[PDB]
């Protein structure tokens, strides 16, 4: 038979690629290592953070009262169910930091508000 | 394929892994680290932080640039920035 060897090959070239994945990762740490960037990235991370932050409550805070000078924050939806159905449902809602900072396309993860405590996260 | 021929292949991806095997010792050995993959992902996500929150950054400091009616870098110091960050 041959279905024995068959299944060694693709069993062997599997490891094989895999093998080639693990090498250029080990090429790829050692220039890591020799680069030697992460406590740099690190502190800087903190000293561009500190100032997004800082610069963010600079504008926000005359942005949200020139915002509510002219109806604040509508939220809008389309009614789906009842005698009112098409319509869309209106209200309006203080501008928070958190809508200041979707607007600026800040990644919840990177930078955040907590909006109850109201002071910035770790 | 004579099976002849197979037996071939297979005995060369043979020898392709073991001499992967032994170069991935050698590549692993030039680290102080052994766990390449950690090492890795630690510096990739660190570096994408890093130029979001720059950038980020760069971008509202250069709003309140505009406001203030001057350029981005006379605003650096008040921010704790400068250049060549």
């Amino acid at each position: 038979g041959h279905m024995q060897l068959l299944s060694r090959r693709l069993k062997l070239e599997k490891e094989v690629r895999n093998l080639q994945e693990q090498l250029i990762t080990a090429e790829t740490a050692r220039k890591v290592e020799a680069k030697n960037e992460d406590k740099d990235l690190q502190t800087l991370i903190q000293k561009w953070k500190n100032a997004a932050q800082q610069a963010a409550e600079v504008l926000f805070k005359p942005m949200a009262e020139r915002i509510r000078l002219a109806g604040g924050v509508t939220q809008s939806f389309r009614i789906e169910e009842g005698e009112n159905k098409g319509q869309i449902q209106e209200v309006r809602t203080e501008f928070t930091m958190s809508m200041f900072l979707n607007q600026f396309g800040v990644p919840v993860h990177l930078m955040s508000f907590d909006e109850e405590n109201g002071d910035w996260k770790s | 394929m004579e099976k002849s021929q197979l037996e071939s292949r297979v005995h060369l991806l043979e020898q392709q892994k073991e001499q992967l095997e032994s170069s991935l010792q050698d590549a692993l050995a030039k680290l102080k680290n052994r766990d390449a993959k950690q090492t890795v992902q630690k510096h990739i996500d660190l570096l994408h932080t890093y130029n979001e929150i720059r950038d980020i950054a760069l971008g509202m400091i250069g709003k309140v640039a505009e406001h203030e009616k001057c350029t981005s870098v006379e605003l650096f110091d008040r921010f704790g920035v400068n250049g060549s960050e």
